[PDB]
């Protein structure tokens, strides 16, 4: 309405503001953030890792890698066939394949890694067991 | 009286339900950013706080993979993936609304549809983490379950599944509440067409009542109500000038803000242990629920029960899992008797001096002649030394009743 | 100061009703009543069947009725003595109450 | 032994007890009156502590529901009031200490 | 007053679990016969009384 400037949402969290020089309302977002886990097997096997960016889109991860606009600084090797989308994040050091195993490090929503072979670290969609068929 | 019965002459299939929550919401919290948004000075007064930030983190972690334990210990009983034969006639019980529907992208039975469409329904430094099993995952879980114990009866969960014909199947499970075999083969069209309307009245007995799923809507609500309490919580002086960490830092002097900074972290500091405090007591509470989810799956659907009351009002037949959003629904299937009428009994029968009790059974009398039957369903017999041992003279027995038996 | 106490919402005759229900049930018609309608059944009767419930046939209650009857009545007598006479037997409920 | 058996000859009738905890007492509390006895300027000091008595009563009135759905639970079982009939023979076994 | 109100929640559970096994006794023990070792009392179980 013409007189009024904000915008508040339920809990009371500003989320739209009108621009004093030209009436316009422009509506706001909180940058990007989450948490990070790192997929490893044993240190007695190798030392090789992949990370997890919960819940955030590739392309963010990636501009703001590429303009050097995120907290942690890893920059693990991203060039390739190693970064992956999932529903719980942005997965990056692990190439993805299209068979399926027994789960061994659960990841997000029906997604595991596993150290296979040289030797590299992949993702796969688990597998619930061994399809049978009884002779009724 | 003291030489009277009742016995039943008729009986019924009925079918019940019964909702569990297995799995609630796993979240996880950010310190730094819930208290201290992005001022240095606040983080860095936090500092001198100590390990009140681990702690939290664990907790919250540890239930986290609880709950994924819990839903992996309800449903994943199985070892195989067991499919359905391609014609499903299994001698004129009908399970279509039980069994999972190709038409429908996400393979889901009809009953699964309803439920899941009646359930239904970042914030600062708060998350929300999705379960490790899909939706599809769990009902692939559920029509193994269905698929096993319709081909091979209750011999599935205890080593190599071994078929049999479904008619076969219920003639055991009769036999195993005390009625005896003939009675099904006897009464397998009745008995199919009951089994079938009683499937048939569940539908509209879900879907009419509004409040039948109160269980998992409460769950729900639950999660969300703290997490609203949370985030508006963030909004509260606490005895500072304001509740803003920029309008403290920006009209007052370094060594005076520390007082109002104070004061805002331990208040937000108190808010976060309750939360997490609440948050551990409702896990507990879920976690006796999943076991005993857990405990009804193995006892009353890979087998039959002998408990009272366990699977359902009734003699337990037989049970039926369906998928829920965040729990699971039994469908319990019993026997119940019907028609009574009165009857003249006595303990024991008199012949040549010698006493007579039945082996399996009970004497009864129709006014004039007298017969032996089953104590479930009416089906009088005539009296003879097959039926009957002697075991006494004639005289230490009350109420002894003298008549003829034959051989 | 500001601290109140709820009455429950069922009185103790009502809670007594229900145990005499319970009661009455079972010595008329046996275990029946708890799963469809109650069929009525002589005690004797009754307790015979509950003895091949554990293995040991029907005869065995009829030629020993009067005594078994005698003892369960001697049972149920003593039990009169050993709740009154000792005093800590119902510690579970005062403790519930104490705290 | 590797060839020898027992075999009782006479046996038993015994009753025990147990008791079990169903329900605890049900309590409401009103902070201001706990807190802030009638004090206006307490009260409005209170005002700036955010919704921390809500969730109180929310937690009491839960407690307080669940009281009875466990008495509800625990003996409400029957759905019809069985009565007993007016003479007390029954084969000899004696029930007046529990009727 | 939150000390108070925490330790009511956990004699609460705790009654719970009570309550559910006094439910789970009369259903099994009084509505039946019970072949489970011990549960309703020690020996050959008979019969219960509420
Ligand atoms: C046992 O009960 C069933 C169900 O009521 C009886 O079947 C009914 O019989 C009547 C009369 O023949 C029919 O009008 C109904 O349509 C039947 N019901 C169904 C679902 O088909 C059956 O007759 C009863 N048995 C005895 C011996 O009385
Ligand atoms: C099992 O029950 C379903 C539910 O009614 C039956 O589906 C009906 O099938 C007939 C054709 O025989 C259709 O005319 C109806 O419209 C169907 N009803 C619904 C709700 O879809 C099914 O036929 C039954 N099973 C068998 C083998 O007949
Ligand atoms: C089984 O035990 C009962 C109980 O001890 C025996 O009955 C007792 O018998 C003796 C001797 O005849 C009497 O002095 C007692 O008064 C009886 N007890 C009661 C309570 O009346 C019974 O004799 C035993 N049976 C056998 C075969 O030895
Ligand atoms: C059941 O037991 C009670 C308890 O003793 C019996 O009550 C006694 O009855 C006699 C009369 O037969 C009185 O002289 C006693 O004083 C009573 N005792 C008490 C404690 O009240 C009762 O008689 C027994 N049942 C039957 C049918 O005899
Ligand atoms: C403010 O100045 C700009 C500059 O041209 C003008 O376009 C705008 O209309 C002015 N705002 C108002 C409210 O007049
Ligand atoms: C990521 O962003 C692109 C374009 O910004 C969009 O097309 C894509 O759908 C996004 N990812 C997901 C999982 O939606
Ligand atoms: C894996 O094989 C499937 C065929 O079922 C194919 O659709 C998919 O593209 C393959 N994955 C690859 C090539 O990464
Ligand atoms: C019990 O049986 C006797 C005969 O043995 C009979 O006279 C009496 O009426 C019976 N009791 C009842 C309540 O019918
Ligand atoms: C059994 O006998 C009682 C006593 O006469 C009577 O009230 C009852 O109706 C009878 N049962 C039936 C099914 O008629
Ligand atoms: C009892 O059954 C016999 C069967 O032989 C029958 O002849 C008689 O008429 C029946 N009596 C009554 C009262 O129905
Ligand atoms: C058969 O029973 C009647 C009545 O109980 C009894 O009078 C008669 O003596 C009995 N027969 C014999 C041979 O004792
Ligand atoms: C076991 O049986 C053998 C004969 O079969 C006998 O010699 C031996 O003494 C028995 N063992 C014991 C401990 O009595």
């Amino acid at each position: 309405l013409p007189f009024q400037q904000f915008g508040r949402d339920i809990v009371d969290t500003t989320d739209a503001v009108r621009d004093p020089q030209t009436l316009e309302i422009l509506d706001i977002t909180p940058c990007s953030f989450g948490g990070v886990s790192v997929i490893t097997p044993g240190t007695n096997t190798s030392n090789q890792v992949a990370v997890l960016y919960q819940g955030v889109n590739c392309t963010e991860v990636s501009v703001a890698i590429h303009a050097d606009q995120l907290t942690p600084t890893w920059r693990v090797y991203s060039t390739g066939s190693n970064v992956f989308q999932t529903r719980a994040g942005c997965l990056i050091g692990a190439e993805y394949v299209n068979n399926s195993y027994e789960c061994d490090i659960p990841i997000g929503a029906g997604i595991c890694a596993s150290y296979q072979t040289s030797q590299s670290i992949i993702a796969y969609t688990m597998s619930l067991g061994a399809e049978n068929s009884v002779a009724y | 009286s003291n030489n009277s019965i009742a016995i039943p002459t008729n009986f019924t299939i009925s079918v019940t339900t019964e909702i569990l929550p297995v799995s609630m919401t796993k979240t996880s919290v950010d310190c730094t950013m819930y208290i201290c948004g992005d001022s240095t000075e606040c983080s860095n007064l936090l500092l001198q706080y100590g390990s009140f930030c681990t702690q939290l983190k664990r907790a919250l972690t540890g239930i986290a993979v609880e709950q994924d334990k819990n839903t992996q210990e309800v449903f994943a009983q199985v070892k195989q993936i067991y499919k359905t034969p391609p014609i499903k006639y299994f001698g004129g019980f009908n399970f279509s609304q039980i069994l999972p529907d190709p038409s429908k992208p996400s393979k889901r039975s009809p009953i699964e549809d309803l439920l899941f469409n009646k359930v239904t329904l970042k914030f600062n430094g708060l998350t929300v983490l999705p379960p490790l099993l899909t939706d599809e995952m769990i009902a692939q879980y559920t029509s193994a379950l269905l698929a096993g114990t319709i081909t091979s009866g209750w011999t599935f969960g205890a080593g190599p599944a071994l078929q049999i014909p479904f008619p076969m199947q219920m003639a055991y499970r009769f036999n195993g509440i005390g009625v005896t075999q003939n009675v099904l083969y006897e009464n397998q069209k009745l008995i199919a067409n009951q089994f079938n309307s009683a499937i048939g009245k569940i539908q509209d007995s879900l879907f009419s009542t509004p409040s039948a799923l109160g269980k998992l809507q409460d769950v729900v609500n639950h999660n969300a109500q703290a997490l609203n309490t949370l985030v508006k919580q963030l909004s509260s002086k606490f005895g500072a000038i304001s509740s803003v960490l920029n309008d403290i830092l920006s009209r007052l002097d370094p060594p005076e803000a520390e007082v109002q900074i104070d004061r805002l972290i331990t208040g937000r500091l108190q808010s976060l242990q309750t939360y997490v405090t609440q948050q551990l007591i409702r896990a507990a509470e879920i976690r006796a629920s999943a076991n005993l989810a857990a405990t009804k799956m193995s006892e009353c659907v890979l087998g039959q029960s002998k408990r009272v009351d366990f699977c359902g009002k009734g003699y337990h037949l037989m049970s039926f899992p369906q998928s829920a959003p965040h729990g699971v629904v039994f469908l319990h299937v019993t026997y119940v008797p019907a028609q009574e009428k009165n009857f003249t009994t006595a303990p024991a029968i008199c012949h040549d001096g010698k006493a007579h009790f039945p082996r399996e059974g009970v004497f009864v009398s129709n006014g004039t002649h007298w017969f032996v039957t089953q104590r479930n369903f009416y089906e009088p017999q005539i009296i003879t030394t097959d039926n009957t041992f002697v075991s006494g003279n004639c005289d230490v027995v009350i109420g002894i009743v003298n008549n003829t038996v034959y051989d």
